[PDB]
RNA sequence: UGUAUAAAAAUAGAGGUAGGCUACUCUCCUGUAUCGUAGAAGAUGGGCGAUGGUUGAUGAAACGGAAGUGUUUUAUUGACUUGUCCAUGAAAUUCCAGAAUCCAUUGCAUACGACUUUA
RNA sequence: GCGAAACCACAGCCUGGGGGGCCAGGCAAAAUCAGCGG
RNA sequence: CUGCCGAAGUUUCCCUCAGGAUAGCAGAAACUCAGAUCAGUUUUAUGAGUAUGUAAAAUGAGAGUUUCUAGUGGGCCAUUUUUGGUAAGCAGAACUGGCGAUGCGGGAUGAACCGAACGUGAGGUUAAGGUGCCGGAAUGUACGCUC
């Protein structure tokens, strides 16, 4: 049963925003477990995916993935900023993400 | 993915890697140094085994021919006595790695 | 100040346990239990001394020490030899009829200044009422806790009141005579 | 209140760079600042607040304001070392600490260790 | 973070005044530059020596001679308020002379909402004798038999985790 | 205007009266009923002695208007169970009798005769 | 971060628990609160009453009175409930009275950052939401108390069976000879 | 994508320990825990050790009403039984991707709807 | 059955703050008929 | 349609009347010195009464001129004195700015408040303002006061 999951779960909190302006260019990711700004230095540079589904059966799979990279730490509590190839849609606020362990540094 | 293996030799950025084929069924392969999780398990004898017969042209695309099976078997022959000597290594190589829940990758080391 | 200590010398009693902010004090007369969660205090029972200590406390919490000490003295004396509250009756014109029910736990008073109300008082538990035949109109209030006996005396006093009249002309009523221990 | 700030009580620092090291209160500066020291060379004497520390049960007799050498003499005489480790509280900390610097191979052996422990499940 | 600053200076010598007198001050300042500013303020309001005719001969910083030795400090100060004059004398017990003043700034701006410019430090002295101490809480803190449980029990051990939302058990806090 | 409490002045949603408030239960008392439902037929007036103590009309003759309500005996056909819950009274289950009176079967059906009488 | 979590609300502060809860809901976590009666508010009981009689005085609103409905109001003020982001975050928060059966068999976590003991100076006045609302128009104070006692009987009985069961495995744990190797690995 | 984990109570204290209402001793000071965890996505076998574990189908019996979303006692069943030790296979995926309404009737109703009847 | 005209930037829930459009709140379920305020 | 440049918002006078002005600000052409020529600047030297004016080194800048041709001569806000005032507002000038032609961040909302002057985008970093939640960012550290 537990012979999978070589990634780390996360959540797409929101866009890196001012008070009244959202900058959809870069999102905010909270990795499940990160708890400091020094902690996020490990997760910087990793690859993060947002796995969603749709009715179209492209290449025999309803499942689609939007790629992304952890870019820099955000704040003092351990959230990071991510730059995805396609800006994550505004409807995934709170949805689940996977920060896979590669590219590694150890 | 998730298959603990042993590195055979360094081939510029990529790594010529394989596990004991009798143990994990991992053929000799190239893996980028960014897709490897190096562990702190005790070192394995690799100096004695032959590694010079591995070049990027050898792995490059031109049904696997027999001698490719043979030299891997030869490499296993030079690697099996070591893993037999050190306890728990043989089954550890066979074991597959996964992240049990409630585990922090940064904290727990390798 | 950072410390404020109070000491109590335990009399005979039987047990003075402070188990879980609840003094279930048992004396030779009987057992009484009260809560102590009303204030946050350290109460240690050891030997013949009970230590009440305030640590870095304000004057508001400091004032609770002597109140608790006065409180703790009340039932421990009650459970040892008991408490008796002597009641005296004064009537101007209409004699007051007093009856005791369930061995005095409930007192009904009748014929109060011409009024025709059977004023019934269910005295609080732990206190019973008796009529003394040694002296007329003498009512004995026996209990093991002053605040309960006194409150019943206060209740019987307030229900024994005059309405819309002159106090200095009408003298009938019930009033506190004196306190004391049972023995 | 078994945890009692007393001159000479042992304390265990839980915050700051000296986290986890044992030391003993030497002098009470005030209700928010205190002076502590330890013979261990890794711990220099310093004035530490009460926010970073939790009080321990073990108390060793110690005259007020003793120098580090005298404190070291008193500690060594009173064998406080390995007396703290006698407590069941202590044994869990290094058990957590030893698990910290494990590696993957040590973790797998533990999996072998615990699996062989569970297989018995022998109950009458 | 304040520092002790022994500041010595004199006015510019001239033909009328060939040898100016070296004044000295032990005043506190977060940096060297603030020490000069407080110096000119302290002296000009008092001795009336002009800024432009003054030079400073030496700025030194005084480390606490015996920081590890607990001490009681007497601090004469002058409150400035709506009235502007109050001979207040506070006392603090701590280890470092600078640390005592920090707390005095902490208390003066907390108890009385004072401001650094408004408050001028008069004199800071050590109180070596318990008899010389005048404060009951300090006197009680100086007693031979000091003993008290660690106050604010929650502040000890606090929660002790990184981000411990949803702890699985109640905290003892005792 | 009239009373503010009786507002709104909308037509009743029930054809027949519904008892919203019932007497409090008492296990000490024996089992007894609490409500009845009959039919109002009309009214007349009656002559009755007025034995009201202390009144000026004491022990003498008074005329009082009366109403006549026919109350044929009902048929107990079932029982229901109610559970006191943090959301109020909830219906737990309901058990009935075997041979329901044919009028009751009319209640469940808006078009009894056309229906195949499949109730219960 | 489990998909569904249960927060015991006994001894938690209404305002500081809600702020923690409101954020978790916007994160997408399905948070369910239980025992909403025993919530706490800073300030003596009569004060929190008067601040509530102002709420009832404010009228055209629907002054929901049950303790769960008090907490749900508290969360609804920390969500953007006008937008479909908060309108879909409100529906995950299920606040109940006491502990319904489908949750009394689930482990209940507590928020360290909003417990009464860790956040209030000793001796400070405070009120219990359950008692307060029962004096504002709630009518189910007594029934939930009786039901909670009954569950406590079953839960306590459940522990005793489990306590003996783990004691058996506690007694048989030392029989394993690998305990020495367990000590060497610190496990 | 382990959808793993159910006393309570208090924080100026609780729990456990054996005896005859307790003496005394112990535990607490976090879950950085406890439980589960290999297998070409989990193969085929061979032994050695134990009457176990894990499940699927059950035969059920008992329990659970606060929203019973189930829990247990389990007899049963045939699998799987890494408990430990051996042999076979992976690969050029050769660097991540039955009812009701209307028509019809009634009048306890009714601006028209609607409502109460009957059919 | 026959059948208009005025009128029409866009529309239409209230409290408070700067009116119906702004800010913060309360709330928020279609389609309609009848009496009738602003 | 795009681009470039871009004000005054006021003195001066004349003037029965409305205005007319000269000047300033904005430009376009033709000509001198490679200047110690200027400067919403300060010094040097003062003289007189801490200020005041004056003439004579620092710093920056290429500074100039004659000629014509538009537009403009409103007001609002806040400071300085200020004389006249009083339940209290005020009343009056002189003076200085900014808004008037100007988006942007913050101040919940906003004509004058706090920051900041705008080609089109990328990254980095700040200002004022802030970090319980709505809401991006510590349910931070330390010392205190308040029911």
């Amino acid at each position: 049963a537990q012979g999978h999951r070589l990634y780390v779960k996360a959540k797409h909190l929101s866009f890196q925003r001012s008070k009244h302006v959202i900058h959809p260019g870069t999102s905010i990711v909270k990795i499940e477990g990160c708890d400091s700004k020094e902690e996020a230095q490990f997760y910087l540079g990793k690859r993060v995916c947002y796995v969603y589904k749709s009715s179209k059966a492209v290449r025999g799979s309803k499942i689609r993935v939007i790629w992304g990279t952890i870019a820099r730490p955000h704040g003092n509590s351990g959230a990071v900023r991510a730059r995805f190839v396609h800006n994550l849609p505004a409807k995934t606020f709170g949805s689940s993400l996977r920060v896979m362990l590669y590219p590694s540094n150890i | 993915r998730g298959k603990r293996v042993v590195v055979l030799s360094q081939l510029e950025d990529t790594l010529v890697v394989t596990g004991p084929y009798k143990v994990n069924g991992v053929p000799i392969r190239r893996v980028n140094h960014r897709y490897v999780i190096a562990t702190s398990a005790p070192k394995i004898d690799v100096s004695g085994v032959s590694v010079e017969k591995f070049t990027k042209a050898y792995f490059a695309k031109q049904a696997l021919p027999a001698e490719r099976i043979a030299d891997q078997k030869a490499v296993d022959a030079k690697l099996l006595p070591a893993i037999k000597a050190i306890p728990n290594m043989k089954e550890y190589l066979a074991a597959s790695f996964a992240l049990s829940n409630g585990d922090r990758p940064h904290l727990m080391k390798f | 100040d950072i410390y404020k200590d109070e000491t109590l010398t335990i009399p005979k009693g039987v047990t003075v346990d402070i188990k879980a902010r609840n003094v279930t004090v048992t004396g030779p007369r009987g057992t009484l239990k009260q809560n102590l969660r009303h204030v946050d205090i350290e109460m240690k029972k050891q030997g013949n001394t009970i230590k009440f200590i305030v640590w870095h406390g304000s004057r508001k919490h400091n004032a609770c020490i002597r109140s608790v000490y006065s409180i703790i003295n009340n039932m421990i004396i009650g459970v040892t030899q008991g408490f008796r509250y002597k009641m005296r009756l004064v009537y101007a014109h209409f004699p007051i009829n007093i009856n005791l029910t369930e061995n005095g736990t409930v007192v009904e008073i009748r014929n109060f200044l011409g009024e025709r109300i059977t004023r019934v008082i269910k005295c609080l538990p732990g206190v019973t009422v008796s009529i003394s035949s040694a002296v007329k109109d003498e009512i004995i209030l026996e209990g093991n806790s002053l605040e309960n006996v006194s409150q019943s005396a206060a209740n019987i006093k307030q229900i024994c009141n005059v309405r819309n009249k002159d106090i200095r002309k009408f003298l009938d009523g019930i009033y506190v005579s004196e306190r004391g221990n049972i023995e | 209140f078994k945890r009692y700030v007393e001159v000479g009580r042992v304390v265990l620092v839980t915050k700051g760079e000296y986290t986890g090291k044992l030391a003993v209160i030497v002098d009470i500066v005030d209700h928010k600042r205190a002076l502590i020291d330890s013979p261990c060379s890794e711990f220099p004497r310093q004035v530490i607040r009460y926010g970073s520390v939790v009080l321990t049960h073990i108390v060793m007799k110690l005259p007020r304001g003793a120098r580090s050498g005298i404190v070291a003499k008193k500690w060594k005489a009173q064998d406080v070392c390995n007396k703290w480790a006698s407590s069941a509280w202590a044994k869990k900390l290094e058990a957590k600490k030893v698990r910290s610097q494990l590696n993957d191979f040590d973790r797998f052996a533990v999996m072998r260790l615990k699996k062989q422990r569970r297989e018995q499940v022998n109950v009458a | 973070a304040l520092k002790e600053y022994q500041v010595v200076g004199r006015k510019v010598p001239t033909e009328h005044e060939p040898v100016p007198k070296l004044f000295r001050m032990r005043l506190f300042a977060p940096n060297e530059s603030v020490a000069k500013s407080r110096y000119w303020y302290f002296l000009k309001m008092i001795n009336k020596v002009k800024k432009a005719t003054g030079e400073i001969v030496a700025i030194n910083e005084i480390s606490e001679p015996k920081p590890l030795k607990a001490k009681v400090f007497g601090i004469w100060i002058r409150y400035d308020s709506r009235s502007g004059t109050h001979n207040m004398y506070k006392e603090f017990r701590d280890t470092t002379r600078v640390g005592a003043v920090e707390a005095m700034y902490a208390d003066m701006a907390a108890r009385h909402r004072a401001r650094f410019r408004s408050i001028r430090i008069l004199k800071v002295v050590e109180v070596e004798k318990k008899e010389d101490v005048r404060r009951n809480y300090v006197k009680q803190l100086l007693n031979p038999h000091l003993k008290f449980p660690l106050p604010h029990r929650r502040t000890g051990v606090v929660g002790l985790a990184g981000k411990k939302v949803f702890a699985p058990h109640r905290p003892s806090t005792f | 205007h009239g009373s503010l409490g009786f507002l709104p002045r909308k037509r009743a949603s029930r054809q027949r009266g519904k008892v919203k408030a019932f007497p409090k239960d008492d296990a000490s008392k024996p089992v007894h009923l609490t409500a009845f439902l009959g039919y109002k037929a009309g009214m007349t007036h009656i002559v009755r002695d007025l034995d009201r103590p202390g009144s000026k009309m004491h022990k003498r003759e008074i005329l009082e208007a009366v109403t006549v309500i026919e109350t044929p005996p009902m048929v107990v056909v079932g029982v229901v169970g109610y559970v006191e819950t943090p959301r109020g009274l909830r219906s737990l289950t309901t058990v009935w009798a075997e041979h329901l009176s044919e009028e009751v079967k009319r209640r469940f059906y808006k078009n009894w005769f056309k229906s195949k009488k499949k109730a219960f | 971060f489990q998909k569904v979590v249960v927060i015991d609300a006994k001894g938690h502060l209404l305002g500081r628990l809600a702020s923690v809860v409101a954020k978790q809901l916007l994160g997408g976590q399905k948070v369910v609160v239980v025992r909403c009666e025993e919530l706490n508010i800073s300030g003596h009981f009569f004060r929190n009453k008067l601040k509530y009689l102002a709420y009832l005085r404010k009228a055209c609103a629907f002054h929901f009175r049950a303790p769960s409905r008090i907490f749900q109001k508290a969360v609804r003020g920390m969500l953007p409930h006008k937008t479909a982001r908060g309108q879909a975050a409100l529906e995950h928060l299920q606040a109940v009275e006491g502990i319904p059966p489908p949750f009394d068999k689930q482990k209940r976590v507590v928020v360290p950052a909003a417990l009464r003991v860790l956040r209030l100076k000793p001796g400070r006045k405070y009120c219990t939401v359950g008692r307060l609302s029962s004096e504002v128009g709630w009518k189910y104070n007594d029934i939930v108390a009786k039901l909670e006692e009954r569950r406590k009987v079953k839960s306590a009985a459940f522990y005793q069976a489990k306590l003996a069961k783990q004691k058996k495995i506690a007694s048989a744990k030392e029989a394993s000879p690998v305990n020495q190797k367990l000590s060497q690995f610190g496990y």
